[PDB]
C-alpha cells in the first residue's frame, strides 16, 4: 500500500518521565502513505526531528496500481 | 518554534547574560517591523488561494510536470502539489509574522527533502513553484514586505535544496 | 348597499427578510448585462497545439 | 465576539484571562463607539452597497448571470442579491462583535458544501464579496474602511 | 480556418511596439461593439490593483513612458511586475488601462490618432474572427509584452512623443478670473499665489474653506495637478464693499475629487474690489449620478 | 497514550458532562443495549 | 457559548433583520459595563486561590463532610473539591465577563447534576460553598461587580438545584 | 482490476479468496473479450465521441466558453477537449479493468481540489461526462451499453 | 440486519431445516426482482447528488425552513441537512438493493428521533425532504423501482416520525 | 419629513460629501439638524435629465448651522424624483463677506 | 399565577423587604393602566365571538392548511383550531387584565409546544394566526391597549416557537 518507514527523535519538552522512553523517543516505524502527511505534521508539531524517512513499500511515481 | 524576541532571548541566555544594547536594538527593529508584517499577513490571508493558483499556473501549468508521466500528473498528485504549496504559503506567512526561520527549520524542512527524494518529487520544479509563489506574494504585498517574504521563501528553497 | 365579496385567494403572507421577493425589484432595476451565445463548434479546433503549452 | 474568543482560549488553556486578553477586551469595549457607528453606516448604505456591488460583479463575470450561469434570470439574480445581503449582514455582525466567530458560525462553515450543492461558483461569490468590500471602502472613511475591510477580507479568504 | 489564430498571432508578431500599442488601443475602442466584451472578474486582479494604482498616481508623461516601456518590453520594475503576471492578469490590466483612459483617470492618447495599415489589417482579421480566437490572439499578443529576463529584443524603440489657450467665459471677461483659469489649466499656482491676495480663502467641493496663503499653495501643489478646466459661461455682480462676485460654470476634463471628465463645475469668486480674489468656492452640481459620495 | 501505550479507559474531569458520558459508556457490558448514551449535545443557544 | 454582544447578534439574526437602534443601545450598555467587568475579572483572577480558600474555611471545614467517612475525606477528594470550586469560580468569572450565562449551562452545568448524583456529592453543600464564594468575591470586588458575579454564581446554584 | 480488488479484500481478511471472488474473477476473465471490444471501439471513435460530447456540453452550458469563462479562448476550449479525452481514456481503462480503481486513482482522487485551483465548474464537467455517455451509447452496442453506462454512472456520481 | 435472502436463510436455520418450497419461491421472487433493483441502484449511484439537489429545491428550498428561525439557516446547518439527505439516500439504495429495511432500522431508527429532538430538528420538514427524494428518485428510476424506493423511504419517514 | 426623500434619497451637507441611505439621512436629521429655523426667500424650478425636477431655492438661515448665524444663505438644490420624492437634496451655505468658517 | 401587584408582593416577600419606592411606583403604574385594561377587556369580550373569525379569515382560510391533507382539514380539526385561537384570546385577555405573564407561562405554554409537536399541528401557521389576531385586536382596541395585547401575544408566539 506504499508505506513509509521513518526514524524520528522526539524529545520531551514539558515532562520528565521517570520510566524508559527510548522506544518512543528514538523509533523507526512503518507509516502508510495516506497517514504519512498527518503523522509528520503531528511529529513536527510535537517538536521531534525527522532523522530519516524512506518509501520502504511501493514504487515511486506509480500512475496506477498503488494500493 | 521561535520568533525574533525568543531568538534574541535564547541568544542572550546561551551565554547567560542580560539583554544588552544590541538585543534591545534588535527588539526595537522587530517591534517597528511588526505593523508591516501584520499588514502583509492580512493581505496574504486575503489572497491565499489566488497566490498559489497564479504561482502554479505561471510555474508548472501546461509544462512537462503536469503532462502524463510528470510528477504533478493525475488528479491525486495535482491535489498533493496544491496542498504542499498551500502549506508552504501558510508557513512562510507564519515565519514572516514570527520574524524567524526556526518555524521553517523545525516544521517545514525536517523530513521534507528526504520525503521528496523517496517520492521522486521534482525538487527543481518545486523550487520554481515556490519562486512563483514569491513573485505573486511580492506583487500583492509590495516591495517592502515582499523582500522579507522572499527571504523566507528563499530559505525554504535552500533548505529543500 | 355595498357588499364585500371575499375571494378564493388566501390573504397574501407578508414578505420576510429572508425571501428574495424584496430583492426581485432590485434585480430588475439591476438588469444585468448577459452574454451573447458563443459561436464556437470545436470541430475545427484540433487538440495538438490548440491546448496551451507553456 | 472578541470576548467570546478570549474566553474560549482561556478555557482551552484552563486558566483565567491573561492581562493581555483583559486589556484587549478593555480597548475593544472603550472603542466600540466607532465600531457601532461603522455598523450603522454599512446598514444605512446597505441597499446601494449591494446594488453597485452586484453590478460590478456581473460586469466582471457576466457568465454567472449569462445563459448557463447560476443566476441567469432576474429571479435567480434576485436570489444572488439576497445572498449578498446575507453576507453584508454577516460582515456587520463581525464588525459589531469585533471577532470573526459570528461570521464563521453563520456563513462560512460548510459553505463549500452549500455552493457545490447549488452549483454556485464560489470564486464568483468571492469576487462579489470583494467588489462589496471595494464599494464599501469607497463610501466609508478610510481607517474605518480598513476596520470593515478586515472582516470583508476574512470572508473573502474563507470563500476562496 | 484552423490556423486563423496562429496566423493572426504571427501578423501581430512582426508589428513593432507602436503598431502593437495602437492596435491594442483600437481593439479596446472596438471592444464590446465589434470585439469580445470584457469580463475582468475571471482574472485575479487583486494582484494587479497595486500596479494599477501606481500607474494612476504616476504623471501623464511618466504614464506614457511606462506604457511604451511595457509595450517594447523595457527593463523597468513595472515592466517586470506586469511580465511576472499571468496572461489573463496582463489582459485585465490592459483593459483597466483602457477604462482609465476612457474615464480620463490616465493620460489618454494623442487626439485623432489613426492606425497603421498593417495594424488595421490585423484588426480587421480580429473582427472577422470569432470571440474565442479573438481573445486567444489578444492574450498571445499581450503575453510577450512586458520584460522577462531572457532572450528577447526589440528592433526599434517606440519613444514617448515629447508634445495652451486662454479660457473664454460667456458673460464674464474679468482679467483676474481669466488668468486664474488659464494658469490653473497650466498649473501656474505659483503665479496664483500672488494672483489672489494674502487671505487665501478657497472652498474645495464637499469641504470647509481653506484659510491661509500657505494652505492654499499646499492645496494647489498637492491636489490640483494637470487639471483641465473648460468653463462654459459666467455672470459677474457687485458684492459688498465693491467686491466682485463671479459665478462661472464649466466642466473639468480630468478626474478631480472623484469628478468625471465631464462635470458641471461652478466657481463662485468673491474678488477684492481693489485686490484680487478674497474667496473661491467650487461646487460640482449634482445629477442622476453620484460616485464620489462617502456617506458618513 | 503516546506511541507505546495501549489505550485504556480514562476518567476525564473536563469538559462538562464528559465524565458522566464516559461513565455511562463504560459501566455497560458489550451489546448491553442499542440506545445512545450521548446522541448529541443540545446547544443552549441556537444560531439562526 | 453566548455573551452580551453575540446574544444581541443572535436575537437580531433569528428574525434576520439588521442591527437597529435597540441593538446599538444594548451593545453600548454592555460596553459601558465592560470596564467594571474587566476590573472585576482581573481582581478575581489575582485572588482566585484565596477566595476559594476562604469560602472553604467558612462553609465546609470542620464538618461531617470533612470528617472521616465524609465526602471531603480522603485528601484526593479534598483536592477534588478545591479544583471544583476553582472551576465554578473561573467559569462564573467567564460568564460575568461575557455578560450572558450561556457558558455556565453549556460548559459547566452540562451533566453536573448526574455527575454529582453518581459520585454522591452533597449538592446542597456544594451550593452553600458557592454562595460562600459569592459573598467572598462580592466583598473583595465591590457592590456592582459583586452584584454581577453573585448573579452568575446564583444562576449556577439554581442550575444545581 | 477486480482481481486486485479481490486480492486486497482477501489479504485484509487474512484469508484465501472466497467463492464469490472466484466467481467474480471467472466472469471477468470470460467477459474480457467483450471488454476489449468495447475498449477498442472507444479508442477508435474517441475523437468523434469527445467532440460531439463537448459540443453538446457547449449547448447545455454556453457560459463555459463565453467571455470571462474558464473555457473562453480557443486555448481554454482545446483544454476542455483534452480533459474530455483524458476522462474518456480513463473510462476505457476502467472498462478494461472491470473495476473503478484506476479511475478513482487517476482522475477522481484530488480532482475536486485540482478543479478548485483551476476554477473549473465540476458540475459542468459532470454534464460533459453525461453527454459523453449518451454519445458513446449511441456509437456502441446495446448489450454493452449498460456495461459502459455503469462506469459512466459511477464517474458522473463521483465527480458530480 | 438482513435482506430477503438472509431472511429466508435464517428463518430456515432457526428451525434447523433445509430450504423448503416456500423458501425456494421467496428466493425466486427476489431473483426476479434482481436486475431491476441493480439497475435502480446503478442509476441512483449515477445521479447521487441530483435527487437530493432537486428534492431540496422542491420541498425545503426557498422557505422559512431555509430562512432565519428555520433549521436550515447558516451554511453549516444547510450542509448538515445535505449530509443527512445523503445518508438517507445511501441507506435507501442499500435497502433497495437488499430487499429489507433491517439496514435502515439498525442504522437509522436507533436513537434518530431522540437525537433530532435534542437538536430541535423539524420532523415534518425532514419527512417532506424524504418525500421530495422519493419523487426525484422515481422520475429517474421508473415506475416499479421508484415505487419500491418510495416504500423504503416511507418506512424511513415513519421511523423518523 | 424624510418620507419626501427617495429610497435612494441623498443629502449633501454644506462642506461635506453627499450622504446616501435612508437611515443615513435620518441620522443627519436627528443628530446634525437639531432644532434650527430657516427662512427661504425665493426659488426657481426646471426639468433635468432622467425626468428629474431641478429646483434651486435660496433662503436665509436664522439658526446656527455650521456657522454664520442669521447672516448665511441656504441654497436647497432639489433634484426631485419625477414621482415627487426628493431624489437628492443639497444644502449649500452661501456666505456673506464674513470669513473664518 | 399572579398579577403585577401580586408579583411585586411576592418579589418583596422573597427579598424579605417592604414595598419601597420602586414597588410603589410599579403599583401606581398598574393602577393607572387598570382603567385601560378594564375597558379593553370589556370591548374584547364584546367582540370575542367574531374577532377570531376575522383573524383566521385573514390568516388561515383558502390555504394549504384548510384543504385535505392540511392540518386544519375536517370540521373536527377546524373546530379544534378555532377553539385554540379562542383559548389564546381569552387567556391573553386574562394576562392583560392581570398585567403579568405568569398565567400564560403556567396555564398556556406549559406543554403546549410538545403537545402541538405530538399532534403534528403546524406551529409556524399557529404563530402566523396569532400574529394576525394580534393585528386584529390592535385595530379593535387601539394603540396602547393593542400594544400590550401584542406583547402578550408575541410572547405566546415566542413560547410556542
Ligand atoms: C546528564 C548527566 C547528561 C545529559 C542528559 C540528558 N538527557 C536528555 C534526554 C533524554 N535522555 C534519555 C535517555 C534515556 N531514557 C530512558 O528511558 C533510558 C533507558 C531506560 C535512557 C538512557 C532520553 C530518552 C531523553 C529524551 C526523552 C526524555 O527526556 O524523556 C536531556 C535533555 C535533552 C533535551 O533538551 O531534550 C539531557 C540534558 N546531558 C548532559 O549534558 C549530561 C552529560
Ligand atoms: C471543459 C469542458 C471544462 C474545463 C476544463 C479545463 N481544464 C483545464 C486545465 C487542466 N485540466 C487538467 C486536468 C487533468 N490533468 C490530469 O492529469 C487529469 C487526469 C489524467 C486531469 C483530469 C489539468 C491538470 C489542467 C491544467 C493544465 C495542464 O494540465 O497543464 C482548463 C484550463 C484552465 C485555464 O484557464 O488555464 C480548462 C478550461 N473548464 C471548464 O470551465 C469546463 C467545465
Ligand atoms: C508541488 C509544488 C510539488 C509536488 C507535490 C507532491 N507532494 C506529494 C506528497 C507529499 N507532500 C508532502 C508534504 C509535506 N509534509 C509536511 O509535513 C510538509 C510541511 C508543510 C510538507 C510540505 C507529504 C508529507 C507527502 C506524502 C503524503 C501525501 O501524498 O499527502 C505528492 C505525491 C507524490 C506521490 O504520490 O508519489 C506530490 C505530487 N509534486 C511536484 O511535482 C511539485 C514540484
Ligand atoms: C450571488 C453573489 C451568487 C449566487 C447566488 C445564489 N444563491 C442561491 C441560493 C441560495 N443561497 C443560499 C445561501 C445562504 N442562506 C443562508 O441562510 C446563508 C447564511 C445566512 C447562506 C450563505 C441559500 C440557502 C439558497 C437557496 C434559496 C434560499 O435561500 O431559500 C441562488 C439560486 C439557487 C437556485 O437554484 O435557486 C443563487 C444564484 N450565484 C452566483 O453565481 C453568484 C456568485
Ligand atoms: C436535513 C435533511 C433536515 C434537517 C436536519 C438536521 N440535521 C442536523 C444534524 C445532524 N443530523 C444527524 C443525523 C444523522 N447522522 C447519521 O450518521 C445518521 C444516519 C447515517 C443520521 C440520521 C446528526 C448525527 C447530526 C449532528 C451531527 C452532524 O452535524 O453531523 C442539523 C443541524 C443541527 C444543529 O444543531 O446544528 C439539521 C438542521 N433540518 C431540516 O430542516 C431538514 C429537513
Ligand atoms: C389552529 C390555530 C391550529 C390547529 C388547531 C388544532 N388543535 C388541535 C388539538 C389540540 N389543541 C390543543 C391545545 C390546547 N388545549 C388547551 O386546553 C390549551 C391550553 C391553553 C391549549 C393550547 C390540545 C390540548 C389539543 C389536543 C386535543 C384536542 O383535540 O383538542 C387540533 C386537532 C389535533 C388532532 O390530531 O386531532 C387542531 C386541528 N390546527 C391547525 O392546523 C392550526 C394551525
Ligand atoms: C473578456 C476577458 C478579458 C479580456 C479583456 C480584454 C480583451 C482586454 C484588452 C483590452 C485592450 C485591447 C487594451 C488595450 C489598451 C491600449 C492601451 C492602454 C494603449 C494606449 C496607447 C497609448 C496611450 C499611446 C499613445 C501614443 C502616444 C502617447 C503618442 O503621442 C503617439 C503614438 C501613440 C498613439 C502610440 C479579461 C482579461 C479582462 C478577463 C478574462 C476574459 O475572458
Amino acid at each position: 500500500m506504499r508505506m513509509f518507514r521513518i526514524t524520528a527523535c522526539v524529545p520531551s519538552q514539558t515532562r520528565i518521565r521517570t520510566q524508559r522512553e527510548l522506544q518512543n523517543t528514538y523509533f523507526t516505524k512503518l507509516v502508510p502513505y495516506d497517514n504519512w502527511f498527518r503523522e509528520q505534521q503531528r511529529i513536527m508539531k510535537m517538536g521531534g526531528k525527522i532523522v530519516k524517512v524512506e518509501l520502504a513499500t511501493g514504487r515511486p511515481g506509480t500512475n496506477a496500481g498503488l494500493a | 518554534m521561535q520568533d525574533a524576541i525568543t531568538a534574541v532571548i535564547n541568544s542572550a541566555d546561551v551565554q547567560g547574560k542580560y539583554l544588552d544594547g544590541a538585543a534591545m536594538d534588535k527588539l526595537k527593529s522587530y517591534f517597528a517591523s511588526g505593523e508591516l508584517r501584520v499588514r502583509a499577513a492580512s493581505v496574504i490571508s486575503a489572497n491565499a488561494a489566488t497566490i498559489v493558483k497564479e504561482a502554479v499556473a505561471k510555474s508548472l501549468l501546461y509544462s512537462d510536470v503536469t503532462r502524463p508521466g510528470g510528477n504533478m500528473y493525475t488528479t491525486r498528485r495535482y491535489a498533493a502539489c496544491i496542498r504542499d504549496l498551500d502549506y508552504y504559503l501558510r508557513y512562510a506567512t507564519y515565519a514572516m509574522l514570527a520574524g524567524d526561520a526556526s518555524i521553517l527549520d523545525e516544521r517545514v524542512l525536517n523530513g521534507l527533502k528526504e520525503t521528496y527524494n523517496s517520492l521522486g518529487v521534482p525538487i527543481s520544479s518545486t523550487v520554481q513553484a515556490i519562486q512563483a509563489i514569491k513573485e505573486v506574494t511580492a506583487s500583492l504585498v509590495g516591495a517592502d514586505a515582499g523582500k522579507e517574504m522572499g527571504v523566507y521563501l528563499d530559505y525554504i528553497c535552500s533548505g529543500l535544496s | 348597499w355595498q357588499n364585500e365579496v371575499r375571494r378564493f385567494i388566501p390573504q397574501e403572507k407578508k414578505l420576510t427578510a429572508g425571501n428574495p421577493m424584496n430583492f426581485l425589484g432590485m434585480a430588475r432595476s439591476i438588469n444585468p448585462a448577459a452574454n451573447t451565445i458563443p459561436k464556437v463548434s470545436a470541430q475545427n479546433i484540433n487538440i495538438e497545439a490548440s491546448v496551451p503549452r507553456r | 465576539s472578541i470576548v467570546t474568543k478570549s474566553i474560549v482560549n482561556a478555557d482551552a488553556e484552563a486558566r483565567y484571562l491573561s492581562p493581555g486578553e483583559l486589556d484587549r477586551i478593555k480597548a475593544f469595549v472603550t472603542g466600540g463607539a466607532a465600531r457601532l457607528r461603522i455598523a450603522e453606516t454599512l446598514t444605512g448604505s446597505r441597499e446601494t452597497i449591494v446594488k453597485q456591488a452586484g453590478d460590478r460583479l456581473f460586469q466582471k463575470r457576466p457568465d454567472i448571470v449569462s445563459p448557463g450561469g447560476n443566476a441567469y434570470g432576474e429571479e435567480m439574480t434576485a436570489t444572488c442579491l439576497r445572498d449578498m445581503d446575507y453576507y453584508l449582514r454577516l460582515v456587520t455582525y463581525g464588525v459589531v462583535s469585533g471577532d470573526v466567530t459570528p461570521i464563521e458560525e453563520i456563513g462560512l462553515v460548510g459553505v463549500r458544501e452549500m455552493y457545490r450543492s447549488l452549483g454556485t461558483p464560489i470564486e464568483a461569490v468571492a469576487q462579489s464579496v470583494r467588489e462589496m468590500k471595494e464599494v464599501a471602502s469607497g463610501l466609508m472613511s478610510s481607517d474605518d474602511a480598513a476596520e470593515a475591510s478586515a472582516y470583508f477580507d476574512f470572508v473573502i479568504g474563507k470563500m476562496s | 480556418a484552423a490556423d486563423v489564430v496562429p496566423a493572426t498571432i504571427a501578423r501581430f508578431s512582426q508589428l513593432n511596439a507602436e503598431d502593437q500599442l495602437a492596435l491594442i488601443w483600437f481593439a479596446y475602442l472596438e471592444m464590446g461593439k465589434t470585439l469580445t466584451i470584457a469580463a475582468p472578474g475571471a482574472a485575479s486582479m487583486q494582484l494587479a490593483e497595486n500596479a494599477l494604482k501606481e500607474i494612476q498616481a504616476m504623471g501623464p508623461l511618466q504614464q506614457t513612458q511606462a506604457m511604451c516601456d511595457l509595450a517594447n518590453r523595457a527593463d523597468t520594475p513595472l515592466c517586470r511586475t506586469y511580465a511576472s503576471w499571468s496572461p489573463n492578469i496582463k489582459l485585465g490590466f490592459w483593459y483597466r488601462l483602457g477604462e482609465l483612459m476612457e474615464q480620463g483617470f490616465v493620460a489618454p492618447i494623442p487626439a485623432g490618432y489613426q492606425l497603421s495599415a498593417n495594424a488595421n489589417a490585423v484588426l480587421a482579421t480580429i473582427q472577422g474572427l470569432e470571440s474565442g480566437q479573438q481573445i486567444t490572439v489578444l492574450r498571445n499578443a499581450v503575453v510577450d509584452m512586458g520584460f522577462t529576463a531572457g532572450k528577447d529584443g526589440k528592433r526599434i524603440a517606440e519613444p514617448v512623443v515629447p508634445p495652451r489657450t486662454k479660457v473664454s467665459i460667456e458673460g464674464v471677461t474679468n482679467a483676474t478670473v481669466l488668468n486664474y483659469m488659464d494658469n490653473l489649466n497650466a498649473n501656474d499656482f505659483d503665479t496664483l499665489i500672488e494672483l489672489f491676495t494674502s487671505d487665501g480663502a478657497l472652498q474645495p467641493p464637499f469641504q470647509r474653506p481653506i484659510v491661509g496663503k500657505e494652505n492654499v499653495l499646499r492645496f494647489f501643489r498637492e491636489e490640483c495637478q494637470n487639471l483641465k478646466l473648460i468653463p462654459e459661461r459666467g455672470v459677474t455682480e457687485p458684492a459688498e464693499d465693491g467686491f466682485t462676485q463671479i459665478k462661472v460654470t464649466g466642466k473639468v476634463q480630468t478626474p478631480w475629487f472623484g469628478g468625471n471628465v465631464g462635470m458641471n463645475i461652478a466657481w463662485r469668486f468673491l474678488l477684492n474690489p481693489e485686490g484680487k480674489i478674497f474667496f473661491v468656492a467650487i461646487d460640482l452640481l449634482a445629477s442622476p449620478k453620484e460616485l464620489l459620495n462617502f456617506a458618513r | 497514550f503516546g506511541e507505546d501505550t495501549v489505550p485504556y479507559r480514562r476518567f476525564p474531569t473536563l469538559p462538562a458532562a464528559n465524565f458522566p458520558n464516559t461513565e455511562r459508556l463504560y459501566n455497560k457490558l458489550t451489546k448491553q443495549d442499542k440506545e445512545l448514551v450521548v446522541p448529541s449535545f443540545t446547544p443552549v443557544v441556537k444560531v439562526g
